[PDB]
């Protein structure tokens, strides 16, 4: 088993009250079975898009989740990954 | 120089449940996908059929269609054959394609991994184990190499079909493969570490450095190339700095898209 | 069923050629093999075809295989009595032991032997241990003759059968009739169409 | 590269335990059990990739498989039913696609053994008149009064089996077709040259291998236990 590494980042420079896309890059895990959630203030965003799963030369899996978001002074966004390798699900928060 | 990769991933949870999904890459651009749920292979680019005629592609999709069903049963049976040496869950990954070099030259590969470790390859006219593989694999290799029909076909795919297909792909896909997208940059600090965010550039080669004028700041740590959804790239560089020292610090970015006029930002 | 054979059964005369079809939907189709099976016995392999469009022979047997059409035929040339058997089609779905074989239900062939010298008779034969019991043997009739059951159900009569004395290149038909008696051979086949030249010794 | 099955032929009752065996000395890893019924092609019951391994085939119900060694592969019927009346084939192979088949095993499973009966055998000697007319001599063998119909008739001259000049009824006949468990008769002919039959040093024998009860089957009737056995009839040549 291998642990997932999670990276949250935005497509365009973030501007308050200005439409954007939020990316969640999940890499380095094995086996391929994974459960990825994108959260707003702790609640699941719906209509989240996933790239197809693929793997790198080192045989480790990766996938890209992304969704449309508007950043505001007051909203917190996160990426929540569940995998066999972990006892508990791991949450990475978006920070500028 | 481009590498064409057909990456296959198959999971087997037990004796009955399995799924196989595939993706296809030319360099760092996805060309096909074939999910377990789909009876047929999907193009992800308009030029994904390359310079193949419709009859040729149909003939080719068909081959794979049959292989997917064959592959599933074979693995299940190879498990039956070795048991209780191995057992489910089982994870098999293939990596197949060719690297294209100038003019005529090319080199094909087919690499198999079992439980995330590279164990088998097709080489020459047969399957063989690679250094480190467990000896029990000798029975499956002996079984797989008994199949003369599979051998001739795989040989044909690697020596002939792959390079031919990819030469056509590079023609058809020239526009996309050679596209130039400009990076956009922004700056931020964390409790002090400065972050230069560079996003939206294509292709992958980029230069990003923190600078005080002409002086190139060591301690600039670039992370990894992270992908955007629109098939551009994202990269960031962190510089470690003392609190109350951000004055005069710039981030300079060079990229083929910008054509000479670098991006310079200031805090 | 994924392998079909035609015809289900056929009757030919000695010397005549025949063709046997095999059609299948098996996928993939690595090879196709034709078996011969004598009644009451095992599976002798005649040929195995392997190529996209393949052709094979084996003495009087020849065969084709067209993989696009998923079709194969087996030609027997100049049939002999011994060709009488069930012929079976098998498609194998891999080129390794990972394969499953898919069997046709077979095609049954009967070859009528050419009787060159018909000399039909009905003879009386005695029990080696018992001068009491006897049988009536109807022999040396050609193949345009039929043997039928008797009126009396106390009279047993068996269907014709052909023997081959390989050593002499000689074949003959016969049938046996006996009964628990007043019963005699001259009256034994009364309920059959027997030739007017049939020999009845004194 | 050959394969052996035993028994070749078996009469069994409902609720019995029947064991069919397969042996191969080819050092083949893989073995396979099939059954053949008229109107179907061979259908795979169970198979094995080596000692201690057994796998379900297409129609495994009512059968257990057993692979105790590289050499042996067994098909076990714990509770035999009439529907398992069939001809069973074993095969073996290495990594290649070829399967080398055994000679086959016929099994019949009856509801009751009450009627099982060995045949009576009689040899009928050549007609002097036939001899005179054809210069050929036909012996006739008769096997009568047996149940069920699982018999193998063979001819032997001077203790060696003969096939040339032999014809045997494809199927036995029923001695009383009206009746439920009718007994059977079966005939065979052996034709030879007059001078061969006229040789008083030639021993002719008709032999019927009957398949009946085992020494392990319970028998409760007064008459003799109708076990698997050979009954034969015999005569010498004469001038
Ligand atoms: C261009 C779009 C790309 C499409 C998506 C990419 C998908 C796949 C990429 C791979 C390309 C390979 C294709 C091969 C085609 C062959 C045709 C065929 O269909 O081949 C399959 C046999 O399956 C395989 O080939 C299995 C692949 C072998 C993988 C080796 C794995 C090593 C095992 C190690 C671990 C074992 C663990 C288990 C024990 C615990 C069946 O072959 C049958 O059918 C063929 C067509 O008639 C005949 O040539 C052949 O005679 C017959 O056997
Ligand atoms: C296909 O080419 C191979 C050699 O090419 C290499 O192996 C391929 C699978 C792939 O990895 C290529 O990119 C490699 O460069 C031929 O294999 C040789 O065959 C000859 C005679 O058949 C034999 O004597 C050699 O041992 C083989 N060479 C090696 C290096 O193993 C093969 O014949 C080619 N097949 C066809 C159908 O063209
Ligand atoms: C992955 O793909 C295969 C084929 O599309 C699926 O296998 C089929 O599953 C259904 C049951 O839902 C069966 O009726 C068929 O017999 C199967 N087809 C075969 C074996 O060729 C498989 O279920 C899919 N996997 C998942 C996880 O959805
Ligand atoms: C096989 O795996 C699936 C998914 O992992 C699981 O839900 C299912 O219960 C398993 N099948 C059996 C028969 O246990």
């Amino acid at each position: 088993q291998k642990t997932p590494q999670i990276q949250v980042y935005s497509r365009h420079p973030p501007e308050n009250g200005k439409p954007n896309i939020l990316n969640c890059y999940v890499t380095q895990f094995h086996p391929p079975h994974i459960e990825i959630q994108m959260l707003k203030n702790g609640k699941k965003i719906p209509k989240v898009e996933m790239s197809d799963m693929s793997f790198s030369k080192d045989w480790s899996f990766y996938i890209l989740a992304h969704t449309e978001f508007t950043p505001t002074e007051t909203d917190t966004y996160a990426c929540r990954v569940k995998h066999a390798s972990m006892a508990e699900p791991k949450t990475v928060y978006w920070d500028r | 120089n481009y590498t064409f990769r057909c990456l296959q991933m198959s999971s087997f949870a037990n004796r009955s449940w399995s799924r196989t999904d595939s993706v296809v890459w030319l360099g760092d651009l996805q060309t096909h996908r074939w999910s377990n749920d789909s009876a047929t292979i999907s193009f992800t680019k308009p030029w994904s059929q390359g310079k193949l005629s419709n009859q040729q592609w149909e003939k080719l999709q068909h081959m794979f269609q049959v292989y997917r069903v064959s592959f599933t049963r074979d693995i299940q049976e190879l498990v039956k054959m070795m048991s209780p040496k191995e057992d489910y869950p089982i994870e098999i990954q293939l990596s197949a394609g060719c690297e294209m070099y100038p003019g005529n030259a090319s080199e094909s590969f087919l690499h198999v991994a079992f439980q995330g470790k590279y164990v088998v390859r097709f080489w020459g006219t047969s399957w063989q184990t690679v250094p480190g593989a467990p000896s029990w694999l000798d029975l499956p290799i002996k079984v797989l190499n008994a199949d003369q029909g599979t051998s001739a076909t795989v040989q044909m795919l690697l020596n002939d079909t792959c390079p031919l297909f990819v030469r056509g792909l590079l023609e058809a896909g020239k526009s996309d493969l050679e596209k130039q997208e400009k990076p956009v940059a922004w700056l931020s600090s964390v409790p002090r570490q400065l972050v230069c965010h560079v996003s939206g550039f294509y292709p992958k080669p980029v230069w990003v450095m923190w600078m005080r004028g002409d002086q190139e700041q060591q301690g600039t740590h670039r992370g990894d190339f992270l992908p955007n959804a629109d098939e551009t790239w994202y990269l960031q560089a962190t510089l470690d700095v003392e609190a109350g020292e951000e004055a005069g610090l710039a981030c300079r970015v060079k990229h083929s898209s910008l054509g000479g006029q670098d991006i310079i930002l200031y805090w | 069923t994924q392998v079909e054979q035609s015809p289900q059964s056929l009757v030919v005369r000695q010397g005549e050629n025949c063709v046997l079809q095999c059609n299948y939907s098996v996928t993939p189709d690595n090879h196709l093999r034709w078996f011969k099976q004598d009644t009451g016995k095992g599976l002798v392999s005649l040929t195995v075809l392997v190529d996209q469009k393949d052709k094979t022979s084996n003495g009087r047997y020849s065969a084709t295989l067209d993989k696009d059409a998923k079709h194969s035929t087996l030609h027997i040339t100049a049939t002999l009595l011994d060709d009488t058997a069930t012929y079976i089609c098998v498609v194998g779905d891999r080129g390794s032991a990972l394969g499953r074989l898919h069997f046709g239900a077979g095609t049954q062939l009967i070859v009528i032997p050419d009787i060159q010298n018909p000399d039909p008779a009905v003879y009386q034969l005695r029990d080696s241990k018992s001068s009491d019991k006897s049988v009536c043997l109807f022999t040396d009739f050609d193949s345009q003759t039929n043997v039928s059951q008797s009126k009396d159900s106390d009279v047993y009569i068996t269907d014709k059968c052909v023997l081959d004395m390989r050593s002499m290149d000689f074949k003959s038909n016969s049938a046996v009739a006996w009964s628990n008696k007043d019963f005699a051979c001259a009256n034994a086949f009364n309920n059959s169409i027997i030739p007017e030249d049939t020999f009845f010794p004194s | 590269a050959a394969v052996t099955q035993s028994p070749r032929n078996k009469v069994a009752v409902t609720g019995g335990k029947v064991t069919l065996s397969c042996n191969q000395t080819n050092n083949h890893n893989n073995m396979y059990w099939y059954r053949q019924d008229t109107g179907h092609g061979l259908r795979l019951i169970h198979y094995s990739y080596g000692a201690g391994s057994t796998e379900k085939g297409d129609i495994p119900d009512g059968y257990k498989a057993s692979r105790p060694s590289q050499e042996n592969f067994s098909l076990i019927l714990e509770l035999a039913t009439p529907s398992q009346t069939s001809v069973y084939f074993c095969a073996s192979g290495d990594e290649g696609y070829t399967q080398y088949f055994g000679p086959g095993t016929r099994l019949l499973v009856l509801e009751d053994l009450r009627n099982v009966t060995p045949p009576k055998v009689s040899l009928f000697e050549p007609s002097k008149a036939e001899i005179s007319h054809t210069q050929k001599a036909t012996l006739v063998c008769l096997a009568t009064g047996f149940y069920p119909d699982h018999v193998e008739l063979s001819w032997w001259v001077n203790g060696k089996e003969v096939h040339s000049g032999v014809c045997t009824d494809p199927q036995p006949l029923k001695e009383q077709p009206a009746l439920n468990d009718s007994r059977y008769s079966l005939s065979s002919r052996l034709r030879v040259s007059a001078t061969f039959w006229q040789n008083p040093r030639n021993h002719f024998r008709c032999q019927v291998q009957f398949y009946g009860l085992s020494e392990n089957d319970e028998w409760t009737q007064d008459r003799a236990k109708p076990v698997t056995q050979i009954v034969s009839a015999e005569a010498w040549g004469r001038a």
